[PDB]
């Protein structure tokens, strides 16, 4: 897997990836 | 949370994964 | 089961810019 | 749900913003 | 209507790398 | 909707998104 | 511009939409 | 138009050169 | 030929997470 | 191949690794 | 074509596109 | 390689078609 930032839509992206059908909570900023 | 973890820092698939359902 | 997978790829970027700081919950069934 | 709905026809934003939070 | 919208998300951004500096226009109808 | 610097490809999905049916114009740089 | 607006600057979603036909 | 044309097959970048400005 | 051809985009992303810097190629036939 | 296996079906991303390199 | 810094997923969709029924390689880094 | 010619510099068209098969 990437060693990367991962920010904004591409964060999102590689939940839905990662995830798969669990799927996922984004609270953006914590 | 996952942005000051992932985005401000660098993520570890495991690590990303703490924010599946 | 693609269509429904590539279009959630979508839904997922549009859920992030339309919700932006409220973020989101992707998940069902 | 959100893939029933905006999958089959096109959600705008204002249709989206409905799944926030 | 999706598998038309969800083409023209590619669309655009493949329109986007192509035409660069020059930009382009997108809407029909 | 996000408070962002939306640069690139991700400003033109963002366009796309926003306008919906009406459509968009794209100058890039002016 | 929209370059000049929204992306060095951040724009509104009332801002982005200007750039709607 | 473009969604018809490259919709429904691949529209290579010269393709799509056509739509630019 | 779209749908496929939308599929790859999509294909292409993720194998570009998913290697990382290991990397990939992309091609057949 | 990869579009036959990935785009009929999903495949996750530990399917998708067996493509790296 | 773009005058831009293309990385990440940005640079390998621009492959995709650019390099067609080819295909293409992705090294990452060298 | 690709990375450090179009990412960390900027790439023509020309430069980037170097990395298709
Ligand atoms: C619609 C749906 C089903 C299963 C998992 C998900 O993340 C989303
Ligand atoms: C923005 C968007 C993406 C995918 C499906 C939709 O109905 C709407
Ligand atoms: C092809 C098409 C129809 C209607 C609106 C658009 O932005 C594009
Ligand atoms: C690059 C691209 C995206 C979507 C449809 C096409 O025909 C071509
Ligand atoms: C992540 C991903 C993208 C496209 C098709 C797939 O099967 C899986
Ligand atoms: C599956 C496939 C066929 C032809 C070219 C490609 O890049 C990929
Ligand atoms: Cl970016
Ligand atoms: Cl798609
Ligand atoms: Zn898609
Ligand atoms: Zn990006």
């Amino acid at each position: 897997f990437v060693n990367q930032h991962l920010c904004g839509s591409h964060l999102v992206e590689a939940l839905y990836l990662v995830c798969g059908e669990r799927g996922f909570f984004y609270t953006d900023k914590t | 949370g996952i942005v000051e973890q992932c985005c401000t820092s660098i993520c570890s698939l495991y690590q990303l994964e703490n924010y599946c359902n």
